[PDB]
């Protein structure tokens, strides 16, 4: 069991009509398990995983979270005037933790203003690495203050994986429950040939493979796959495309690998 | 480029008068502002909601917008997008794949 917390942070400028200006979804494993945003600034879990919390500690996680959005409030009122700053504006961080099967950790702390890589910090060696001449400013002044770089090794190598372990324990009923795909073959013709697509609906957890074959062998060569996207219930939708002569129509299988089956299955049109 | 890639899928595989939910993806685009509507026949379809304002690894955005429906074999169902990239808005059609 390798396992992964992960926070995306976004503050924005102009996020859009009755949008809020600040907001941080948090993933544990691909699966979300908490948010905050700038509107109702607090920070609450996702029920259908996290179903019996307590209030204190999102009453903590509700403070860090509004002190992020300061942050960024301050960061954006001073960035686009730094890098010279006349449009709408962003920032960005990801951050969190791993454990890896054998026990061993990872941090991983990244920035971004209007898309741009802006800066990274590196837990393992405590130094910085700027994008640009522009974020060195910030770099050299957060390091020479030496204050960020134990505060985040601290944030990202003990609180972080401390709430890894938490939220995996807590949510375990939702993180282990297999959710095999319905899956759907389709084909569409027109110009004269046929379009086959095998969708794979509703799976969970997220890793899926989709594959098409014809006479048992596999025809990767003119295969389109769409990717895998979210559904709004946690579960995840993939799909895979192939063109082929309407004769050969009955030929082709696509071939789909998840968790939840044992054996890879195997879907015609 | 930094224009809203979307795709437009139901929750569950379609068939007609069975309800389900339909939704529309957009990613991969910058900045986060993005207008997305799901609709009927050219009419938003009532009950839509959105995700939290989120992004991939390479940081450009997504957001995913659904609302529950009940596909009817007589019926268009469409994702209507408008972003800063698009001079005018993108209306990409539902496959329904009955
Ligand atoms: C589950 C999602 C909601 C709860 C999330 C928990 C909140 C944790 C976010 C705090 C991180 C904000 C820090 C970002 C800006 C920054 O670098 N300030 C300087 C510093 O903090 O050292
Ligand atoms: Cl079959
Ligand atoms: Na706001």
């Amino acid at each position: 069991g390798s396992h992964s917390l992960r926070y995306f942070l976004t503050g924005m400028t102009d996020p859009g009509p009755g949008m809020p200006r600040f907001v941080i979804v948090g993933y544990v494993d691909d699966k979300i398990f908490g948010t905050y945003n700038s509107k109702s600034r607090t920070a609450q879990p996702i029920v259908e995983m996290l179903p019996q919390e307590d209030q204190e500690h999102w009453d903590t996680q509700t403070q860090k979270a509004q002190g992020g959005e300061r942050d960024f409030d301050w960061n954006l009122n001073r960035l686009p005037e730094r890098y010279n700053s006349k449009g709408s504006h962003t920032m960005q961080m990801m951050f969190g933790c791993d454990i890896l099967e054998d026990g061993s950790i990872r941090g991983y702390d990244q920035y971004a203003f209007d898309g741009r890589d802006f800066l990274a910090f590196d837990m393992d060696t405590m130094t910085f690495t700027a994008a640009d001449p522009v974020a060195e400013i910030t770099k050299r002044r957060w390091e020479t203050e030496g204050t960020y770089a134990e505060r985040w090794k601290h944030e990202l190598g003990t609180v972080c994986v401390q709430n890894l372990r938490r939220y995996l324990e807590h949510g375990k009923a939702a993180l282990k429950r297999r959710v095999q795909p319905e899956v759907r073959v389709w084909g569409k013709e027109a110009d004269g040939i046929l379009t086959l697509s095998c969708h794979a609906h509703g799976f969970y957890p997220r890793p899926i493979t989709i594959s098409w074959m014809k006479d048992g062998m596999v025809r990767d060569q003119e295969t389109r796959w769409g990717g895998i996207v979210p559904n709004s219930d946690g579960t995840y939708h993939a799909s895979a495309a192939i063109d082929v002569l309407p004769e050969d129509g009955d030929k082709y299988w696509c071939r789909v690998e998840h968790a939840s089956l044992p054996q890879p299955g195997l879907f015609s049109w | 480029d930094l224009t809203p890639k979307v795709q437009v899928y139901s929750r569950f595989p379609a068939s007609a008068g069975t309800k389900n939910v339909l939704n529309c993806f957009a990613a991969g685009f910058h900045p986060p502002k993005i207008s997305i509507t799901l609709m009927k026949d050219g009419v938003p379809m009532e009950g839509a909601q959105y995700s939290d304002m989120s992004f991939n690894d390479d940081w450009t955005f997504q957001r995913l917008v659904h609302a529950d429906f009940t596909p009817s074999s007589g019926s268009t169902y469409a994702c209507k997008v408008e972003h800063e990239t698009l001079k005018e808005p993108q209306v990409y059609k539902w496959d329904p794949e009955f």
